């Protein structure tokens, strides 16, 4: 420990920088939150949009489902006499996340204004190869790489509060009635894309790849078994009164 | 009992702010007299543990929800007789309707 | 029959619905299992990994022995990647 | 009681009880607004976002119940915040179809669809105000026809399976039963539905296969005593008619005492909970004596 | 477990990675209070993070299995990103005392 530091340095640029970099990054989520618009959404794409949903559905859960009607749906979906997914036929700068531009612009202003500074030191060992990334205004060689400049102490601390912006934020669930107008809006706006044919066909295909195995026939595990559950869970049904 | 943790998770906060300002204390001593390359004593860091500990066993107390995986004993104890009537078809066409009309 | 005594019965008297069909149409029996072109296409998938190097490499080169933020960036994840695709191969091998 | 309960009682459990409501779709409009004008003037600061919806379903339960001063009066408090919002709209045409004049909730209907092309909302209205206006045939030809369009809603489907349930018409409500299924199948509810159509239909395969889904809705939850009477008296069925093999008698003839013992325990330990359970407890067992003989 | 709900484990991974933040947080504080070297430093990240491991299987105890389906993200979890938030607050703290 050397290279005595005023008390007045650390009050105008810590503090300072901290409080810039947390309210830059409020700024920039809550601007993206703004900034967010809806699509517009015709009613055939999200008439194939819930068909897909159906055909997903009726593959994943298959299991549940007498025989009879499995083959009636699996044969109204394929029907080769006609067919509803073979005729029903449709007609035909580098912007990429854009997060570091501004952070590379406020960490190129926050340098250019800090010329010749000592921010804080880092315990950690570090080369002297880093030395121009850290120190990049302060002219000494015989220095070590441990004490950098308010750049990389505004990179580290970036990074610092990215976990620690979750903390404050979340996710929401609520909006019942608009909860399914949300999930045919994400739906069809996976069903964007103008290649209704190809994903006709391959849908088309894969419920013939698909089997059946009926799961109801497996009943006799349960009637060698033990009813205790519904005594102990009736005993804890039996205290709340009525109001 | 959360406004129990919560007001630990402050008191023991506090201790470590206080225990901080204690050992920035003993630095800015050290700093004036030469030599004397002494680390700080043992009782204040005993306390910045304890205040560590302390705060560590609340802010993992606050937020507990671990709820149940399987998604059966959610729809367990309701019954299909709320499950029949749907927000979304409403008829006002009741009995009670016109016994209520002039109360 | 009298031994249950009570006996409640109900008996019951264009094609818009949606999938309930008034011819049966049973007779479907397919037995398709093609497990060489499923083989083919997972062990070119293993493939990917390795092809992926070359052009890092590339980047690599381009990117020259300047000492600065950008280049050591590139280089920070560029071995990030492989190791965080390392830390997941039991599952991966497994399906 | 309503002092006393008014008395125990803080704000935010009262809006913690109506969260619950809503989340649990009860009917309880008598409830619903003799809470809902309470916090309306008790506590009337802040909670905005929340009493919005608060205002809407206090009006949704006035107009069930008998108040439509209340209904305007939270109609204008909507209309003052929201100048322009669809669901004002179809909440005042459904007030308005309560009232008179269903011709202009209607054509307030078409106005709302020719603003808005995707509005599920204003067409289940039309929907249900044709069901009561005319017959249920048209108002399901409406219906099937909407779901056509949508193909989204398990609300749709379920109305659609009450309407033809009323027509005895169990061979489309069994597919409509089926697809609702489909989408949830931890729902035990919709099995147990699903099996009394089935039942209901009648055949000797048709009570197999809901004897066995009676069963598998019974090991998902095992909290409904339904499902295992329904189970035990298609297994007594089944032994009745003679158009069946020894084997396949002999088991479900198990299944049914094996129901048998399960409903004589079930209302065993009921009995030490009151005194008047043995009365029921010995009703339920003389009940079960005589299957048993009339079985054996 | 035939039947799994997202929202749940969803809910369990966000409160666990709520926890492993916040105590790793505060391991950074207590560390910059002290001030050791970066190798003792690192062992003492590694042993919070034991400990809060630790406390963590303590409090579901008996009937883990619903609450959890296996231990692996328990014990291994959140490793790279609390330990790059906790170098963060160690650092923070070492400097503003010490060096200031």
């Amino acid at each position: 420990p050397e290279l005595l530091l005023d008390s007045n340095i650390r009050l105008w640029v810590v503090l300072p920088i901290v409080i810039i970099t947390f309210f830059v990054g409020m700024i920039r989520h809550y601007v993206s939150i703004l900034l967010q618009s809806d699509k517009k959404l015709t009613q055939e794409q999200v008439s194939d949009s819930q068909v897909l949903i159906r055909s997903r559905v009726l593959r994943e859960n298959g299991k549940y489902i007498p025989k009879q009607s499995f083959l009636t749906r699996k044969y109204y979906f394929n029907n080769p006499e006609d067919g509803f997914f073979k005729k029903t036929k449709r007609k035909v700068m580098k912007g990429n996340v854009t997060n570091v531009l501004p952070m590379i612009l406020i960490g190129g202003w926050i340098n250019m204004t800090f010329s010749g500074f000592v921010t804080t030191k880092v315990p950690f060992p570090l080369t002297l190869r880093f030395k121009p990334m850290l120190q990049q205004g302060i002219e000494l060689l015989t220095l070590d790489a441990s004490w950098v400049s308010s750049a990389s102490w505004y990179f580290l601390n970036v990074f610092g509060l990215r976990s620690i912006y979750s903390l404050i934020l979340g996710q929401d669930n609520a909006a019942d009635q608009s909860r399914m107008m949300q999930e045919q809006m994400t739906g069809a706006a996976m069903a964007m894309p103008a290649d209704t044919n190809k994903a006709f066909k391959t849908e088309w295909e894969a419920l013939e790849l698909t089997d059946h195995q009926w799961a109801l026939d497996d009943v006799e595990e349960e009637l060698m078994a033990k009813d205790l559950h519904f005594e102990g869970m009736f005993k804890k049904e039996l205290q709340t009164s009525i109001f | 009992a959360p406004s129990l943790w919560k007001g630990l998770v402050g008191i023991g906060l506090f201790a470590l702010a206080h225990a901080a300002f204690s050992a920035a204390q003993h630095r800015s001593y050290m700093r004036l007299t030469e030599k004397e390359d002494e680390s700080l004593p043992i009782d204040i860091v005993l306390q910045t543990l304890l205040a560590f500990a302390v705060t560590c066993y609340g802010i993992v107390h606050i937020a507990g929800e671990f709820k149940d995986m399987d998604a059966t004993s959610e729809l367990k104890n309701k019954t299909f007789d709320t499950l029949r009537n749907h927000p979304s078809f409403y008829v006002f066409n009741h009995r009670g309707r016109v016994l209520f009309r002039p109360s | 029959g009298r031994r249950f005594k009570w006996a409640i019965e109900l008996s019951g008297p264009s094609l818009y619905p949606v999938g309930y069909l008034d011819k049966q149409v049973p007779d479907t029996s397919v037995q398709e299992t093609d497990r060489i072109l499923v083989e083919k296409r997972c062990w070119d998938i293993a493939l990917g990994p390795l092809k992926q190097i070359p052009m890092n490499l590339f980047i690599m080169y381009m990117a020259g022995n300047t000492i600065s933020i950008f280049p050591t960036m590139m280089v920070c994840m560029m071995a990030w990647r492989p190791i965080q695709a390392l830390m997941a191969i039991s599952a991966t091998f497994k399906m | 009681a309503k002092v006393s309960e008014l008395y125990d009682v803080t704000w935010e459990e009262m809006r913690d009880k109506m969260r619950k409501w809503r989340e649990e779709n009860s009917r309880n409009s008598e409830q619903i607004v003799e809470v809902g004008e309470e916090l309306i003037n008790e506590y009337a600061s802040k909670l905005g976002d929340d009493i919005w919806i608060i205002y809407e379903q206090v009006m949704i339960a006035a107009l069930d119940y008998g108040r439509d001063d209340l209904a305007l009066f939270c109609l204008q408090e909507l209309r003052r915040q929201f100048p322009g919002s669809h669901r004002v709209k179809r909440l005042t045409g459904m007030r308005f179809e309560a009232m008179e004049r269903y011709d202009d909730a209607i054509q307030l209907y078409d106005r709302i669809l020719q603003e808005d092309p995707t509005n599920t909302a204003a067409r289940k209205r039309k929907i249900a105000i044709r069901k009561a206006q005319g017959k249920n045939v048209e108002a399901i030809r409406e219906l099937n026809e909407y779901l056509e369009q949508f193909v989204g809603d398990q609300e749709a489907w379920h109305e659609l399976a009450e309407l033809y349930i009323n027509e005895h018409d169990y061979a489309k409500a069994a597919f409509c039963l089926e697809e609702l299924m489909m989408t949830n199948p931890h729902n035990h509810l919709y099995c147990q539905q699903y099996a009394e159509v089935k039942y209901t239909q009648g055949g000797l395969e048709n009570l197999e296969l809901s004897r066995k889904y009676f069963a598998q809705a019974l090991k998902l939850n095992n909290r409904n005593m339904r499902a295992l009477f329904g189970l035990y008296m298609s297994a007594s069925h089944i032994a009745s008619n003679p158009k069946a093999s020894a084997k396949t008698k002999k088991d479900n003839m198990k299944y049914a005492s094996w129901a048998a013992s399960q409903i004589n325990r079930a209302y065993q330990f009921a009995g030490r909970s009151k005194k008047e359970t043995k009365y029921s407890l010995k009703a339920v067992e003389d009940m079960l004596e005589t299957l048993q003989i009339t079985q054996s | 477990p035939p039947f799994i709900s997202e929202a749940a484990v969803r809910g369990n991974a966000a409160v666990l990675d709520y926890c492993r933040t916040s105590v790793s947080a505060l391991s950074g504080a207590t560390a910059g209070i002290l001030g050791l070297t970066g190798l003792y430093g690192f062992i003492f990240y590694l042993l919070a993070s034991v400990l809060l491991s630790l406390l963590l299987i303590l409090k579901a105890g008996r009937r883990w299995n619903k609450y959890f389906k296996s231990r692996r993200p328990l014990f291994t979890g959140g490793l790279i990103g609390g330990l790059f938030t906790y170098v963060l607050f160690w650092t923070f703290l070492y400097g503003m005392v010490h060096v200031y």
